[PDB]
């Protein structure tokens, strides 16, 4: 799928599409730095997939905890402000690497472009050859036509991102259901 | 329960109304009529005065 993707690229550039995967003489490799950019920044806010710790309690010898290698973004769930250094999890107000109790963190992790769902691909691809065309060819309606390409899928992945997450009327109105009840 | 309760305040009026249509406070809700078995059956009875 990644080379799906540079094709894309390549495509909105105008020059000819390669097969051979990452062995080619034009300049193909700013489509993939482009698209490992957008996708991580893309990826930086929660999505629909996102992993979380709902407890890691740390053993007081070290006091570091351990937090995933492919993490983009975190958020304490309790009132803590949470970030990466050295690999494990730190205390941005306190400004320390030690933790004494239980932690409870939502974060966001990175995806490889061919792990992740088409519409988000898509989104990721169209955005990725947009940018390579303003940076190459310049800013002409070919690059406002990718742009709303872009913006299309975009829409698409928000549309996908809203059905698997149920975000209904369910936060005050259970008091109103229990009290019916 | 249900959502509304105005069915509930609407029933229970109508039963208050219904009940107290039915059987009167202050007023019998059922006359003998005047009949000479009524009148001959009355007598044996143990109380005084007029058959009315």
């Amino acid at each position: 799928r990644l080379t799906d993707a540079v094709n894309v690229t390549l495509e909105a550039l105008g020059e000819s599409r390669i097969v051979d995967i990452n062995t080619s003489n034009p300049s193909a490799g700013l489509a993939r730095a482009a698209l490992d950019r957008t996708r991580r920044g893309v990826l930086s806010t929660g999505w629909w997939f996102n992993t979380i710790i709902r407890e890691v309690t740390p053993t007081p010898n070290p006091g570091q905890i351990k937090v995933p290698w492919n993490q983009l973004s975190m958020y304490g769930l309790d009132g803590t402000k949470y970030g990466e250094r050295d690999g494990v999890l730190y205390n941005l107000v306190d400004q320390t690497k030690v933790f004494s109790d239980t932690v409870h963190l939502k974060v966001v992790i990175d995806i490889d472009f061919e792990d992740l769902p088409e519409h988000m691909a898509m989104w990721v691809a169209n955005a990725t050859a947009a940018q390579v065309y303003l940076n190459d060819l310049g800013a002409d309606g070919n690059y406002k036509s990718l742009l709303g390409i872009a913006a299309e899928y975009e829409a698409m992945n928000m549309r996908e991102h809203l059905r698997n997450q149920r975000y209904s009327t369910s936060r005050t109105h259970a008091a109103r259901k229990i009290r019916s009840g | 329960r249900d959502y509304q309760s105005t069915g509930a305040v609407l029933v229970n009026s109508a039963s208050t109304k219904v009940t107290n249509a039915l059987f009167p406070q202050g007023a019998p809700f059922f006359r003998f009529v005047d009949s000479p078995d009524m009148a001959a059956a009355v007598a044996e009875l143990g109380i005084n005065g007029t058959v009315q």
